[PDB]
RNA sequence: GGAUUUUUGGAGCAGGGAGAUGGAAUAGGAGCUUGCUCCGUCCACUCCACGCAUCGACCUGGUAUUGCAGUACCUCCAGGAACGGUGC
């Protein structure tokens, strides 16, 4: 019931929009677009596209 | 469109000019959208003025209230239609 | 008798101190304030309680803030 | 576009609550469809009991959210 | 017989006698206390007139509850988790019930909100010092057997049974 | 029956007198606008002359000259001179 | 023209409304009329010093709103 | 156009109603003359001014612009507006 | 309609809202001054009579007292604004 | 059809002072963790000016009424302020 969102599809899509909006409100970058979002959310432990020495790490944790 | 015209006749929490929530079995709309809430009550924050006293709400009921158009901050549904 | 139109037109461009509904007194030359009473000054400085504090200049206020308008 | 019904109350005494918590005690004297009830022999009543006779107050319905009656008219 | 959310949603949730939200389920003999929270935070009174509920138990989390009718029921005991599920509760009218011994008064005292109560027509009634046990265990109570509580009664009820 | 004495009639007679009055405000009954009105229109957005803010509690008066106060933040006035 | 008509370009649109009573909410509103009347849905709302309160069918007013946030995949010139 | 709200106000005028205004000015009494602009004339009312000394005056002119709400006849619940 | 929108362009351009008109024809990032003391900085993408302006690269800041108030700061790029909550719309801030 | 009655908003904000009075286990900085010193968010007690008055409901005991009608709210004395907003 509550385990499936609108587009998520009970296991077809997931909720990356919310963390994306949080990262947008954090970094505020005029080119923080689909490619940057997907690259930050696909990899594991690269040199991250934002400072992990700020609350960006906690936001990634959320 | 007349969006609420589907959600009327049920107990709906209408919001206030000062932040209360008032569950009245809403009736109808307007161009000013002044509310005619039937079987309608209210409840607002009983502010402790402190933290070792906690916050509650004392119960008030008007019954049927003609809330002037300057009132609504929102209109959500808090009771199905009886 | 000097109605809104002639008075605010002879002061539209005269450096006006215009008090807004929160202490804001603009000190500057208005551009135009038509029947919509939308204010807008050119090289006006901010004041709080009559203390010149800000440099934004040509700023365009909604009349909904306007408390008073005078040409200093 | 409809004038207000102060018609039998005109030329009679009302004690009005306008914004700023203020009161104007006076006679109903003049109005417009804008409800701008104008009170002569009208006196202010402040937060404190201080009261000043204002001569002729043309008190706009812009603020005055109340006014009670002194008589039956 | 199955007492469902059928009979809880079809129940009447509207103006009570004292002008509060009451939800009556009269005429079911419902012995099953389940599926109730579907009152949906718009209810304060839960009434089960004509019920056979094996005891006092089976309610959901209602931080709002203001009246409950468990009279004409089969109440034998009194269950534990009543307060956190009824903190706004003052009226839990369980008259015409079958509570027997003061061990059925064990969770009765843990509420901070009980003032308007009724357990009438129970064998706990004509027992000696029964209202004394009640006036000991119920601090904030004001309506007991439809006549006020007394400070003399409270003195008796605290002082006795040390 | 009896005829209407417009608030615009009041403001017009005041302006014709060129008289000095103090005016009330909105949501703050402490401050009064002491000055004279120069002209008018059909809108009753009060224009003023040699006006000053006069505080009740503070007891000060800050003058503007020919000021144009808001029209909706007017309540009434007392003709002081 | 007005930007009320630009906000009329919002249905099945992921928006965020900061309303008049210190409110900030995420919402897919239901339908918006010419006077800004935009009724919320499945919205998580938080007024001044509040919680994430949920409304599955709510009716957010007009002049009692302050700020609106549109989708990110929303072409501005095409929306006005 | 014309408001069934105004029809409700017309069914609420003439008898005991209870208006509630902006700063807490709530007048429970005979809301005699209300015009669709809502400048409600009440008669023989008990108004609180939110002051808890909810005192009884006569023939008050409580504007509806500040009117937060208005408790109307509980007998017209079957109105012709909603039905 | 046609002549009305002609006069409307002339009104937004050669009237008081020249600040937002230049924010639209010049693509300026302009300070919309709220009546509620929440300073949003950004462009003006859609603008009209009543001061209804849609701002891009929007950044909202407030004086948040937890003390000595801090500048609560966030930046939602695209976001709309109606002209009721606005006290001003100023073309040019020093930043 | 954004100007004095409702939908282009007057909204925001801040809780009066102090005592070698105190709590922050998982949460603040520096003196580079522990110890200890000073420092910019509350509540409990106490001093002022229980932040000040009104009224309303209630708890306390005494006290007047035995009565039929659709309620803003109906006893009187006295205490206490557990609760609400109105003027500063």
């Amino acid at each position: 019931l509550v385990e499936f969102t609108d587009e998520e599809g009970y296991g077809r899509y997931l909720d990356l929009h919310d963390c994306y909006l949080k990262y947008i409100n954090l970094k505020a970058s005029e080119k923080l677009d689909y490619i940057t979002y997907l690259s930050i959310f696909d990899q594991l432990f690269d040199i991250p596209k934002e400072r992990k020495n700020a609350e960006y790490k906690r936001y990634l944790e959320m | 469109s007349s969006k609420m015209l589907q959600h009327i006749d049920y107990r709906m929490r209408c919001i206030l000019q000062d932040g209360r929530i008032f569950i009245g079995t809403f009736k109808a709309f307007d161009k000013h959208m002044n509310l005619i809430l039937c079987d309608c009550d209210e409840f607002r924050k009983i502010k402790p003025k402190n933290s070792k006293q906690a916050e509650r709400e004392e119960k008030r009921v008007l019954g049927l209230v003609l809330l002037r158009g300057e009132n609504l901050v929102s209109m959500t549904v808090e009771g199905p239609p009886p | 008798p000097l109605n809104p139109k002639p008075f605010l037109n002879g002061l539209t461009g005269k450096p006006v101190m215009v008090k807004l509904k929160w202490g804001m007194e603009y000190k500057g030359y208005l551009v135009s304030v038509d029947g919509y009473m939308n204010m807008q000054l050119a090289n006006t400085e901010e004041y709080i309680d009559g203390a010149l504090s800000g440099h934004l200049g040509e700023v365009l206020i909604r009349c909904n803030n306007v408390l008073y308008i005078r040409g200093v | 576009a409809h004038p207000p019904e102060l018609k039998k109350f005109m030329d009679k005494k009302l004690s009005l609550k306008l914004n700023g918590g203020r009161h104007v005690q006076g006679i109903l004297r003049g109005f417009d469809p804008f409800m701008n009830l104008v009170i002569d022999e009208c006196v202010e009543m402040a937060t404190s009991g201080q009261q000043n006779n204002i001569g002729m107050v043309v008190i706009r319905g812009n603020s005055i959210i109340m006014l009670e009656a002194l008589e039956r008219v | 017989v199955k007492l469902t959310a059928e009979l809880i949603e079809q129940a009447a949730q509207y103006t009570n006698a004292v002008r509060d939200r009451e939800l009556d389920l009269r005429g079911y003999k419902i012995p099953v206390i389940e599926n109730l929270g579907a009152t949906l935070d718009q209810f304060d009174a839960i009434d089960f007139s004509d019920n056979e509920i094996r005891k006092l138990d089976g309610f959901p989390l209602l931080r709002r509850l203001k009246t409950l009718l468990v009279n004409n029921n089969r109440i034998c005991r009194i269950g534990e988790g009543l307060d956190q599920a009824l903190p706004c509760l003052t009226e839990l009218i369980l008259t015409n019930n079958s509570l027997v011994e003061l061990g059925d008064l064990d969770p009765l005292a843990s509420l901070k909100s009980l003032t308007y109560l009724s357990i009438l027509r129970n064998p706990v009634t004509n027992k000696k010092h029964y209202r004394l046990y009640v006036i000991y265990k119920v601090p904030q109570v004001r309506v007991l057997d439809f006549q006020k509580v007394k400070l003399k009664e409270r003195q008796e009820a605290e002082k006795m049974f040390k | 029956q009896k005829v209407m004495v417009q608030p615009i009639n009041l403001i017009f007679r005041y302006l014709q007198n060129r008289s000095r009055i103090q005016v009330w405000l909105y949501e703050q009954v402490n401050m009064r606008i002491e000055g004279c009105i120069i002209g008018f229109d059909e809108y009753m957005n009060l224009v003023l002359d040699d006006a000053e803010e006069i505080h009740s509690k503070t007891k000060s008066r800050k003058q503007l000259g020919r000021i144009m106060l808001k029209g909706d933040n007017i309540t009434l006035l007392q003709s002081v001179s | 023209m007005k930007l009320v008509r630009f906000l009329m370009k919002l249905s099945h649109e992921t928006v965020t409304i900061e309303l008049k009573n210190g409110t900030q909410v995420h919402g897919t509103i239901t339908g918006v009329d010419v006077s800004m009347n935009t009724h919320l849905k499945a919205v998580k709302m938080t007024l001044k010093n509040r919680e994430p309160v949920q409304l599955e069918t709510l009716s957010i007013r007009g002049n009692n709103i302050r700020y609106f946030i549109l989708p990110d995949s929303l072409p501005l010139d095409t929306l006005l | 156009s014309i408001g069934v709200p105004i029809k409700v106000l017309h069914e609420a005028e003439g008898h005991i109603v209870t208006c509630e205004t902006n700063t807490g000015e709530v007048y429970r009494g005979k809301l005699i003359e209300a015009e669709d602009n809502m400048n409600c004339q009440m008669s023989n009312i008990t108004v609180t001014y939110r002051d808890g000394r909810v005192a009884q005056l006569e023939q008050v002119y409580i504007r509806g612009s500040k009117i937060r709400f208005l408790i109307l006849p509980d007998m017209l619940k079957n109105a012709p507006m909603l039905k | 309609p046609e002549e009305l929108q002609k006069r409307e362009e002339e009104e937004f351009n050669t009237g008081p809202l020249s600040v937002l008109t230049q924010s639209v024809k010049n693509n300026t990032q302009v300070l919309i001054n709220c009546r509620n003391n929440k300073k949003l900085l950004g462009r003006v993408k859609a603008f009209d009579r009543h001061c209804n302006m849609v701002l891009e690269n929007v950044k909202e800041m407030w004086t948040e007292v937890p003390s000595k108030p801090v500048n609560k700061d966030r930046y939602i790029s695209k976001m709309f604004l109606r002209g009721d909550s606005v006290i001003v719309v100023l073309r040019n801030p020093l930043i």
